[PDB]
RNA sequence: ACGGAAGGGCACCACCAGGAGUGGAGCCUGCGGCUUAAUUUGACCAACACGGGGAAACUCACCAGGUCCAGACACAAUAAGGAUUGACAGAUUGAGAGCUCUUUCUUGAUUUUGUGGGUGGUGGUGCAUGGCCGUUCUUAGUUGGUGGAGUGAUUUGUCUGCUUAAUUGCGAUAACGAACGAGACCUUAACCUACUAAAUAGUGGUGCUAGCAUUUGCUGGUUAUCCACUUCUUAGAGGGACUAUCGGUUUCAAGCCGAUGGAAGUUUGAGGCAAUAACAGGUCUGUGAUGCCCUUAGACGUUCUGGGCCGCACGCGCGCUACACUGACGGAGCCAGCGAGUCUAACCUUGGCCGAGAGGUCUUGGUAAUCUUGUGAAACUCCGUCGUGCUGGGGAUAGAGCAUUGUAAUUAUUGCUCUUCAACGAGGAAUUCCUAGUAAGCGCAAGUCAUCAGCUUGCGUUGAUUACGUCCCUGCCCUUUGUACACACC
């Protein structure tokens, strides 16, 4: 019923929104890069230059 | 059987005693009194 | 450019209204009694305040200006 | 005794110190002898993204960071005065490996 | 690690605060220190609520067994004042109000969207005074964006309260530009 | 289209899980069982 | 007594010790730094108050963090700066002034570390002020 | 508000003086066009290496096929001789697919059937929306109180003129006093023989010492070997610049220009943040954000195989490599910074052996200032081969072989070895970016990643030319002005 999908885009998905363009695979992120844009500062990530 | 294995691994989702919150893909699950 | 803002002269005048027998025209000497005659949150605001009221009380020997 | 090496790591500069200065005085208050609070780089997590959820308008970037801060002091001391003095360290925010 | 586990710990973080945000928004949550407007909704049937929440959080987060001027409060009392139904107006009103007159130093409650079916305006409601660009505005500003969901479309709840700087009790006190002289 | 067509009113192998209910398809040289 | 001395990200750390005229730059002498071309760039603040002048002192400079010309000049800086500081001290101000006036009328940014440092990079184009090409049509 | 009305001002997204170029050549990639079963689709200054979109499967939304329900829940029935489930041995299919059949076993109130109601959708609508960006805006603009002018809506304040990056300030002045924006602020990059503390950083001196020289000195290793220290490194608290001082010009000042000193004198350099607002700008293909419509059991849901997005009469843009002697090719010198890197485990890889190489191999360190890593980067510098040739410049195209990544390299992923060696003799009309550690040249790290850069985000090595002005061009702002517009020129 499903092939091996344990690597490649498919294999990683947003943790949030579930999205497999854009994650951000950094750090153990593993959000989109939207959702991360959006929750940034919640995480400790935040802006100064 | 196959319904009792899930029915005491918690201690349908529509009749009640399931309010189930999602909070990033989780399914957060809990009864009512 | 370098030229300061209201909350630059304007401060710088109203320490020259009433600390004139006060602070010289030396910066040094004035950017220090600002510190304790001045609730400035900032060095660099700071500095600048001392800076233009060096300037003023420097240019207040040379006639009454406006104001 | 006991031969021990705290490590302090956090975001938050100002509780890091809050106990990189509690532990000194501490240690103080006890009369010990400890190698000073060594202070490791801080990290910075510059993390370069898009400001667009699409792909319309000016190339613009917008990076994000999370400094990481930690630091590191060694010292020696009998297990009540180890124990009792990691229970000191429990500012929220700040995180504490005590190596021995 | 450390890079990646205090990452994960933000992550985590992220995650609480949304999962309350969800379920405790009838009661009033805040947000996760938890922080909530009200702590009884929370506390239950003499801890009912509060341990079956605990023990949601556990199990979803793999854990042993023991180991007034919010602008989110404002936002989601407005948000469920208009879903029971309220004029747009009235209730932008009565938040500013009541925001102004509890000590904040300046509010603005912006709604977008189809109020009426329409070119979909946008309705700004300030009081007050109210900072922009700077570092001011990560010091004392709060802000809070909802999604309303009614029968026809969304609407977005913006609130911002500047609280008032003097009764800063942490932090800068006075603001960058503030000058205050004695004789 | 599995329809199980009705099965009106009514031997073993290894296995014994197999609790004497698994009677065998009587095809031709049919040794693999129900269940396998 | 120990000086330092850079250009852009190179730092030049220099020794100065009562001796017999060393002047080791990397193990190797003064003489071996190989710009091939930069080599009367670390004479400079030799050549310049007096050739020999000195057989009292020892500079032993170690230079680590830039490229080759900006550890050139870090080292050429780290000499004088070296020169200076130990005639500060031990020998006189006043020739420590003396010598220090060659250094700053001939300044290479011998006594002086030079300030321009990278400017960042901005997005949409490489280089800091450099933008990508754009096409209207 | 608009104008196919005008005047001032500002800006290397404008020019002037210039540099690098692009457009001319080959190739990479994006778009169009054409084809295709599909070559998915959004986007036309502010689309065209943009959707983080470097697509073998997945991604995927396209096409040719095949599955599956992950259709709950009041029901009405089927159900207590059984509603439904699955299936080996063969037809069947790409398929070890019970899809279906040849076909007879299995389980057992979970289903299956129809009224009813739901769930999901990268289906539509960004001209129904939120949120977020982009643009106007690398722009300076916006607004109360009291007073003044108007019957009033309103106006002045918010301005002639100088000055500033700036509605920045001076100043003129029915305004005065202010508020948002700008600034201030924050982050970072420069400095501090000052404080603080450091075999996770570094430096000397004692032994451990091998060379060289031997009156004791050069380079040295001494990762559990000795003490002391914080100059370099690191990071906390502070300091420091405020154009300081002096001259010239400043209408009367705001300021500007020189010199001295200073670490830093252009907002000290670079950013983050960015008012009231306007767009029918983009995004429903980010969202378990969502209105409506559509689809929902031969599905537009999900899943599997295969192909497609890459396809080539051609046009366009962003780029990489060149046309060579300031160069190519070989040995030789051995010079950074920003970072990242694995405990449920295969990430960054040091050190040996093999191969020519990619690479294989036995290990080791690193969850980290500790190990890669001193990222022994590249350009560059030294000496030689080339001798000015379509050449030994250039590596497009294609042939053969070896590995690596991956279930799967054919439409060559990539790397490596050998081989034919295309255009290109510096680029037309046009046209882009930019004023100092900046342009340009150079490579490195990170993101996208199982693999793959010609892409992007940052970083450092080398480091110029010209300019310090202007409104000739373009763009924008303000003001004035006209209006039969006010849903405001759609
Ligand atoms: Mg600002
Ligand atoms: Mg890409
Ligand atoms: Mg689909
Ligand atoms: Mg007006
Ligand atoms: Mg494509
Ligand atoms: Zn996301
Ligand atoms: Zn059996």
């Amino acid at each position: 019923f499903s092939h091996p999908r344990r690597y490649g885009k498919g294999s990683r998905q947003c943790r949030v929104c579930s999205s497999h363009t854009g994650l951000i695979r950094k750090y153990g992120l593993n959000i989109c890069r939207q959702c991360f844009r959006e929750k940034a500062n919640d995480i400790g990530f935040n802006k100064f230059r | 059987e196959d319904r009792n294995k899930i029915h005491q691994y918690l201690f349908l989702t529509s009749k009640g005693y399931v309010k189930t919150q999602f909070s990033w893909q989780y399914y957060y699950y809990t009864l009512t009194e | 450019g370098r030229v300061r803002t209201k909350t630059v002269k304007r401060a710088s005048k109203a320490l020259i209204e009433r600390y004139y027998p006060k602070l010289t025209l030396d910066f040094q000497t004035n950017k220090r009694l600002c510190d304790e005659i001045a609730t400035i949150q900032s060095k660099r605001l700071r500095n600048k305040i001392a800076g233009y009221t060096t300037h003023l009380m420097k240019r207040i020997q040379k006639g009454p200006v406006r104001g | 005794i006991i031969k021990i090496r705290i490590t302090l790591t956090s975001t938050k500069v100002k509780q890091l110190e809050n106990v990189s200065s509690n532990i000194v005085k501490n240690a103080e208050q006890h009369n010990l002898v400890k190698k000073g609070p060594v202070r490791l780089p801080t990290k910075v997590l510059k993390i370069s993204t898009r400001k667009t959820p699409n792909g319309e308008g000016s190339k613009t970037w917008e990076t994000y960071e999370m400094r990481i801060h930690k630091r590191y002091i060694d010292l020696e001391a009998p297990v009540q005065i180890v124990k009792r003095i990691t229970q000191i360290t429990i500012e929220p925010g700040v995180d504490v490996e005590v190596v021995v | 690690s450390k890079k990646r586990k205090l990452v994960a710990d933000g992550v985590f973080y992220a995650e609480l605060n949304e999962f309350f945000t969800r379920e405790l928004a009838e009661e009033g949550y805040s947000g996760v220190e938890i922080r909530a407007t009200r702590t009884q909704d929370v506390l239950g049937e003499n801890g009912r609520r509060i341990n079956e929440l605990t023990l949601l959080v556990q199990k979803r987060f793999k854990y042993a067994p023991g180991t007034g001027l919010s602008a989110v409060a404002q936002a989601e009392s407005m948000k469920f004042k208009l879903l029971n139904g309220l004029a747009i107006r009235r209730a932008a009103y009565g938040v500013v109000r009541y925001v102004m007159e509890s000590g904040a130093k300046g509010c603005e409650v912006v709604v977008s969207g189809k109020l009426r079916a329409a070119r979909a305006k946008a309705m700004k409601f300030a009081d007050g005074f109210l900072i922009h660009s700077g570092q001011p505005v990560n010091d004392f500003i709060d802000t809070a964006t909802r999604h309303v969901l009614m029968r026809q479309g969304v609407l977005g709840i913006k609130v911002k309260i500047m609280r008032d700087p003097a009764k800063s009790r942490t932090g800068p006190k006075a603001l960058p530009d503030a000058v205050t002289i004695i004789e | 289209k599995h329809k199980k067509v009705k099965l009106a009113v009514l031997r073993e192998c290894s296995n014994p899980t197999c609790g004497a209910g698994v009677f065998l398809a009587n095809h031709k040289d049919r040794l693999y069982c129900g269940k396998c | 007594v120990q000086t330092f001395g850079k250009k852009k990200s190179a730092t030049a750390v220099a020794h100065v010790k009562a001796g017999k005229g060393l002047i080791k730059v990397n193990g190797s002498p003064i003489t071996l730094v190989e710009p091939e071309i930069l080599r009367f760039k670390v004479y400079e603040p030799l050549l310049l108050v007096g050739l020999d002048k000195f057989s009292n002192i020892d500079i032993r400079v170690r230079v680590t963090g830039g490229g080759h010309v900006s550890q050139v000049y870090a080292i050429r800086q780290a000499i004088a700066k070296g020169l200076v500081a130990y005639h500060q001290k031990y020998v006189d101000e006043q020739s420590k002034n003396e010598l220090k006036k060659a250094f700053t009328s001939y300044d290479r940014t011998l006594l002086i570390a030079d300030s321009r440092r990278p400017e960042p990079k901005k997005f949409g184009g490489k280089g800091a002020r450099s933008r990508f090409q754009k096409s209207y049509r």
